[PDB]
RNA sequence: UCACUCUUAAUCACACGUUGUAGCUCCCUUUACGUUGUUACAAUAAGAGAAAUUUCUCGCAAAGCUCUGUCCCUUGAAAUGUAAGUUUCAAGGGACAUCUUU
């Protein structure tokens, strides 16, 4: 799969967090941690612009890393589990 | 078959205790069948009072805040690299940066000098956080950081770095802050204007690294921090109309007005005007609900904190965030007036995707330009729902009109007792009551698998179980000053009547304060008492004003000294029923006028007057407990567990004061040593609490007032067998000797009583002691860290490193301590002036067992032992501790502990020895030596002398040092064996491992 | 009298403290180590998992028994065998974790 800001709300959910469970400790840890880091991020992704410390432009650049970063890390997160055979 | 019994528990912040006493069919105990005991480590710090996780809390932030310092500087490394100011990531950059900071001002700095500077200033960034709310910490800290502001805004100081080389380091002798110090914190929106600053005049000095590209980044990095039954169709956003209409429809219905149990839903007149509330105003608390509506005072909502108006006016119902929130954006940048099938789609816009292309290409058709500008600018939706968009759509037209979920949920689409579930701990905030109550569930759970389900459960809350750790200490500190007034008052018992024969009953003294309250003279009567008869047995008893038949009061204020001639009269009624107060007789206006004009209390004098009686009420207040843990202890017992017994009070929580009752005249009031045995006999008593001993005792009560001989007991020769049953080590020897009239006592189920301790074998802990000290010294074995003067008392002083280095430091800081007594900080409060200035100077330590930490530069003390390996070599035992810092490691120890001498060279545990098994704290061992045997639960091992402790099931005061054999020495002794005990005391048997485990 | 000791802060952050290597500087021991004060940089639990010198998340708590492991117990089934008693598997109930959650 391939994740961009138009399908990360959509495969980021809590059915396929769910279905990690299956997964040993061994692989289970590292990816959970990788997907809600990654929800987590994404989230609150437009939270700089509402603060009166951040500049708008400022805010942008945030903005634009924190979902660059996010979708990074759910690509991560279904690569290693894909490789453990999930029915993502 | 199963038995017929009612299971007793006493409850306390530390302990457990339990009785199974069997009853016939109806409500009458027979005789006791089993008791025990659990205790279990207080769940919570030991003397601070803290939460235990607290302190793992503080540590996770700490981890976090150098794990985030360290990226960013990773990041601001690797920028400059890529735009070429850092040759490579390691250079040794210059270490003047404040210096080259005011130096970049007014004149240029090379690249090695200018990335010197900028990774300073992203290392040390500063506060970003109006000002004064809550606490002194942050108020020193904004104090120090707006002082640094107010000066910073002067001609001499042109930057932060300025005022530290021009204000700070003349008048302190250092930049950076000391000790508790904020007086040096400077702001970020400061150190940014000097950033700024800097690039500004380093880029017209002819500096080629200073770009705007570069000053943007680097603003990025400096003033970057983390943020805070349905179909195929996917959730709605939480942040939408559609949601928060069905939460505030959810929250209008779930409405309930409680008035003096007149508990009842809104009128549904009443409820239009508070169907849209929150669109007018952005956060409807209580207080306009209570004032909209037609409400009063004697009427408060469920969920009350408690009219006190700030629970009340400071209560939110419903917060239209995301309405007013796009209100706010939309009015200071369409307007508010919106349809909310548009508000849906902007929720969902802002909640799905985060980007501005992606929102605005999924609401490019709906919405206009100077909305997407005041809507992309100023909003950030961040959670969701547990239903689906299309759901929302038809359920919200059917709750608006007075439903609810479940039944609306079936218009639209119509389609594990037998043992105590886990605590809600939703429902107790307290760890404290949680792991008490925890520990009772698996008594309970113990209980029941061991003899069937209990026909009723009887619970006895100790006074100290719900209670905050200062609560609980005041409560100490009064009993302290309880126990010193008992203590004097024997000592003015004796004073009074010095011919006495010992020590005094409680009624003694009792009977000396009513006959000092009252005036020496009775109350009904008026007659004067002579304090030299007082103590004959006849002349005054101690009554109950109101009778204890009718209301089962026991308390202070119930009780007054009465001469025996006007008792013969009176029977079981009150002072205004006895004295024709109804009338106002001369009889009951005089006896007011008496006890009014006594010493009592306010309450204590209403009491006697009391005019009404309230029997139901008051006796239902004083035979159970009210407080909460007790209410919700038996709601819970009674739904979530199956009890055979009949009605709806299976589970009863008796009052403190009632039980106590039972206990004194039951014969067993002060039957409990210092061993922790004592708690099971609360049980026993609230075990015999059925509702036919009330209605004997309260007949026995009739009698002795105005109508058995003696007060009623649940058998013969109860005191006995309860004790018996309780502290005897071998109690089947003791009953069939002692109490031979009553073989009915000793059965099957009699056994020692053993008191099960809570096992504690987590493998994860503290990894060292904090206190972190310098690792080249450990070859010798000794502890070399910076000693503050202000701390070095005189043994510090000798083991400093600098008394073979520096006599005159020795001799001079001696006689300060000297002319102090011994006072650290009075000798050196002062600047110590060395023949440069003294702060703190390098000592020596004890150090022969250490972590290695601090990338193998730092050495620190081993915190807590988690495993003991006993091994058998050459026909003798030895221990093998593992710590923490070993386990997380991984590494398998292979060294015991052996005296006088160090890890250096141990007793290997090498193919000689076997292993014999392996304990955790707090785990159940049996010693025999050549002198006796002890069977107790292990209590830690001395890494010095090779011996353990080892604690006393109960801890008597007479077995061991206060309860714990410690110092015992295992090498030379016969044999020492690991066992198993149940939650219950039951099954001590041996357990055999067959293998050393791994450490992970 | 067979009665009694019952008149909330979180989450973001800041700044220290300590250890080590450098630049200054105070003292100072012997036939090069110490080492005061000050600045910089690295570290700030011991560490573990997964994927690429680098990235995430976890890393001192509580509770839980669904998975895994340790131990205790009850029940049944096989191979036995100097006829005593062993060895093995099956499943039922608990206690705890190095297991599972929050």
């Amino acid at each position: 799969m391939k994740i961009t800001s138009s399908n990360f709300a959509t495969i980021a959910t809590s059915e396929n967090f769910a279905k990690l469970s299956v997964l040993p400790k061994n692989h289970r840890e590292p990816i959970k941690g990788l997907f809600k880091s990654a929800v987590e991020q994404f989230s609150s992704a437009r939270d700089f612009f509402k603060n009166e410390n951040y500049s708008k432009e400022l805010a942008e650049k945030f903005n634009k890393e924190a979902v660059n970063e996010a979708v990074e890390k759910l690509q991560k997160a279904i690569d290693l589990a894909e490789k453990q055979g999930i029915q993502f | 078959k199963n038995l017929n019994y009612i299971l007793g528990l006493d409850l306390g912040i530390a302990s457990v205790g339990w009785a199974v006493v069997e009853i016939d069919e109806k409500e009458n105990p027979l005789r006791l069948i089993d008791v025990g005991v659990r205790t279990f480590e207080r769940a919570e710090v030991p003397k601070t009072g803290e939460s235990l996780a607290l302190s793992r809390r503080l540590a996770r932030s700490a981890r976090r805040l150098t794990q985030r310092r360290v990226a960013r500087l990773k990041k601001a490394k690797r920028l400059l690299k890529s735009e070429n100011i850092l040759l490579s990531t390691d250079e040794r950059l210059p270490h003047q940066v404040w210096q080259l900071r005011v130096e970049g001002l007014d004149h240029k700095l090379e690249r090695q000098e200018w990335a010197a500077v900028l990774l300073h200033l992203i290392k040390h960034r500063g506060y970003l956080s109006e000002s004064k709310s809550e606490n002194k910490e942050l108020g020193a800290l904004l104090s120090g950081v707006d002082n640094n502001h107010k000066l910073l805004q002067q001609a001499t100081y042109r930057s932060p770095a300025e005022l530290a080389v021009k204000k700070f380091e003349v008048e302190e002798g250092h930049i950076r802050n000391q000790q508790g110090a904020y007086t040096h914190t400077f702001s970020r929106l400061d150190l940014l204007a000097e950033m700024e600053l800097l690039f500004s005049r380093q880029q017209h000095f002819g500096n080629p690294f200073a770009s705007e590209k570069l000053l943007e980044n680097l603003t990025a990095l400096l003033m970057w921090q983390k943020p805070a039954t349905f179909e195929d169709e996917y959730k709605a956003a939480k942040n939408t109309y559609s949601a928060e209409r069905f939460v505030w429809i959810t929250k209008l219905n779930n409405l309930r007005i409680q008035e003096n149990g007149l508990e009842r839903a809104l009128n549904d007149n009443e409820r239009l005007a508070l169907m849209e509330q929150p669109y007018d105003k952005n956060r409807l608390f209580y207080s306009q609900v209570r004032s909209i509506l037609k409400l009063s005072d004697e009427a408060i909502f469920k969920g009350l904190r408690y009219d006190k108006k700030a629970i009340e006016t400071k209560a939110v119902l419903m917060e239209m965030k995301a309405y007013h929130q796009i209100r706010k954006v939309l009015e200071g940048n369409a307007e508010l007036k919106a349809n909310p099938t548009l508000l849906d789609e902007i929720g969902t816009a802002f909640s799905l995707y985060k980007t501005d292309e992606d929102i605005s290409a999924y609401l490019a058709g709906k919405l206009s330009q100077p909305v997407l500008n005041a809507l992309l600018e100023n909003l950030s939706f961040d959670k969701f729902i547990q239903l689906s968009l299309k759901a929302l759509y038809k359920l919200l037209p059917l709750m608006q009109q007075g439903l609810r979920y479940d039944e609306a949920c079936r218009e639209i689409y119509g389609d594990n007792h037998h043992f105590l579930p886990q605590i809600p701990a939703d429902e107790i905030r307290n760890p404290v009551v949680l792991r008490t109550l925890t520990q009772a569930r698996k008594v309970i759970n113990g209980v029941v698998r061991l003899y069937g389900s209990p026909a009723r459960i009887h619970i006895e809350t100790g006074r100290e179980v719900g209670k905050s750790y200062k609560d609980r200490r005041e409560l100490e500190k009064r009993q302290e000053e309880n126990r010193k007034q008992r203590e004097n008052a024997i000592k003015e018992f004796k004073e009074y009547f010095p011919h006495f024969a010992g020590e005094p009953k409680a009624k003694d003294i009792l009977k000396m304060r009513l006959y000092k309250q009252q005036n020496a003279k009775c109350l009904y009567s008026g007659k004067p008492i002579e304090l030299h008869r007082l103590l004959e047995k006849g002349y005054v008893e101690v009554d109950h004003a109101l009778p204890f038949s009718r209301t089962w009061d026991d308390s202070f204020n119930n009780k007054v000294l009465v001469l025996a001639n006007e008792n013969q009269n009176k029977g079981n009624l009150t002072p205004f029923e006895w004295l024709d107060g109804k009338h106002n007789s001369e009889r009951w206006r005089a006896f007011k006028a008496l006890v009014e004009t006594s010493a009592f209390p306010y309450a204590k004098k209403q009491r006697i007057l009391s005019q009404k009686l309230d029997e139901k009420g008051f006796i239902e207040r004083n035979l159970n407990d009210t407080r909460y843990v007790a209410r919700f202890l038996c709601n819970f017992i009674a739904d979530n567990m199956h009890l055979t017994g009949e009605g709806k009070r299976k589970v009863f929580a008796s009052n403190g004061q009632i039980t106590a009752l039972l206990r004194s005249r039951w014969g067993l009031a002060k039957s409990r040593e210092d061993n922790d045995r004592h708690h099971a006999l609360d049980a026993v008593v609230v075990a015999c609490s059925t509702v036919a001993m009330q209605q004997k005792i309260t007949r026995f009560v009739r009698f002795e007032a105005g109508d058995p001989l003696h007060f009623p007991t649940p058998w013969q020769f109860f005191k006995q067998e309860v004790e018996i049953r309780i502290f005897s080590d071998n109690p089947k020897l003791e009953l069939e000797n002692r109490l031979p009239d009553r073989p009915q006592a000793n059965h099957e189920f009699v056994q020692p009583l053993f008191v099960s301790r809570m096992p504690t074998r987590k493998m994860t802990g503290q990894g060292h002691m904090e206190t972190v000290k310098s690792a080249k010294r450990l070859n010798e074995g000794i502890s070399v860290i910076k000693m503050p003067l202000t701390k070095l008392k005189l043994k510090d002083l000798e083991l400093m490193v600098n008394r073979e280095r520096e006599k005159d430091l020795y001799d001079t800081l001696k006689a300060r301590l000297e002319a102090f007594n011994d006072d650290p900080a009075k000798a050196f409060a002062e600047p110590f002036i060395k023949k440069a200035i003294v702060k703190s100077v390098r000592v020596e330590q004890i150090q022969k067992s250490g972590v290695l930490v601090r990338e193998g530069n730092g050495v620190a003390d081993n915190a807590s032992m988690v495993r003991v390996d006993v091994f058998t070599k050459g026909g003798k035992y030895f221990l093998v501790p593992i710590y923490t810092w070993q386990v997380a490691k991984g590494i398998l120890p292979n060294k015991a502990a052996t005296q006088y001498k160090d890890e250096e060279d141990w007793e290997v545990m090498d193919n000689s020895a076997t292993f014999k098994f392996s304990l955790h704290p707090n785990d159940l061992v049996k010693l025999v030596t050549k002198k006796k045997t002890i069977l107790g639960y292990f209590n830690g091992l001395n890494r010095a002398t090779g011996n353990i402790d080892i604690k006393e099931h109960d801890l008597d005061k007479s077995k061991g040092k206060q309860g714990i054999f410690e110092g015992v020495g295992i090498k030379l002794a016969l044999s020492f064996e690991k066992y198993q005990v149940d939650e219950l005391g039951k099954n001590i048997r041996l357990c055999k491992p067959s293998k050393r485990q791994p450490v992970r």
